[PDB]
């Protein structure tokens, strides 16, 4: 099934590999995660729709729905979804990604590589980008651009 | 190789959360490969 929610991407003893989103009927998450690879979701298949390298984003079953964005200003939540941890959500005031065709918000938040996907949420609880593809800095801790596609 | 997907909750704001982590204002580049680097 495609019920709402945040689900972990999985290979099989089993790896967790990555996060993603189901909204509206379609599952969304990194394409670094899957590679665009079809999913198993319980006795049902979820075949990919729309990908772009480098957005680094991958929809299944139907267009990329998510279009709420940050407002530059407020404070957000990672849904972090971790690894053999439960889901938590974690508060924090972006940074950005100045880069020469505009700025990105970004989150300075350190997790797994299999947390990769994981949504990132304003106050309304509206996915307004996913976590896991960002630059490693000088102290080496970590920063995820906030990554959203087009709908 | 199985790629399969498990629930793992709700998409939910939640009221009383830590707030941590700071807000970097860096200058960074795209590849056509979607990576991001530090530029400098
Ligand atoms: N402090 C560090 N390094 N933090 C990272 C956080 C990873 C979060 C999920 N994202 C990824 O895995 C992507 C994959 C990916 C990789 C490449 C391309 C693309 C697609 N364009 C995606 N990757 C990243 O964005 C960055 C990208 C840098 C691009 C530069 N042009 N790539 C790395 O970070 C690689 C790296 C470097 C040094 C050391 C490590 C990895 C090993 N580090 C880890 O094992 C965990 C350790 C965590 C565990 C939880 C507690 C805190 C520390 N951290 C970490 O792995």
């Amino acid at each position: 099934e495609t019920t709402d929610g945040v689900y972990r991407v999985m290979t099989r003893g089993s790896t967790q590999v990555g996060v993603g989103v189901m909204q509206e009927g379609v599952f969304h998450t990194m394409w670094h995660v899957t590679k665009g690879a079809a999913l198993r979701s319980g006795e049902g298949r979820l075949d990919p729709y729309w990908g772009d390298v480098k957005q680094d984003l991958v929809s299944y079953c139907g267009p990329w729905k998510l279009d709420a964005a940050w407002d530059g200003l407020s404070e957000v939540q990672l849904l972090a979804v971790p690894p053999g941890e439960r889901a938590k959500n974690i508060q924090t005031l972006p940074g950005i990604f100045k880069t020469k065709d505009g700025d990105i918000g970004a989150v300075a938040l350190d997790y797994p590589a299999g947390t990769s996907g994981s949504p990132i949420l304003d106050k309304c609880g509206r996915v307004i980008g996913l976590y896991g593809n960002g630059v490693v800095i000088k102290n080496g801790s970590y920063v995820s651009a906030i990554t959203q596609g087009k709908r | 190789v199985d790629m399969y997907i498990e629930r793992a909750g709700d998409i939910t704001w939640e009221k009383d959360a830590e707030v941590t982590g700071n807000s970097p204002r860096l200058d960074v580049a795209l590849d056509e490969s979607g990576d991001f680097s530090l530029v400098e």
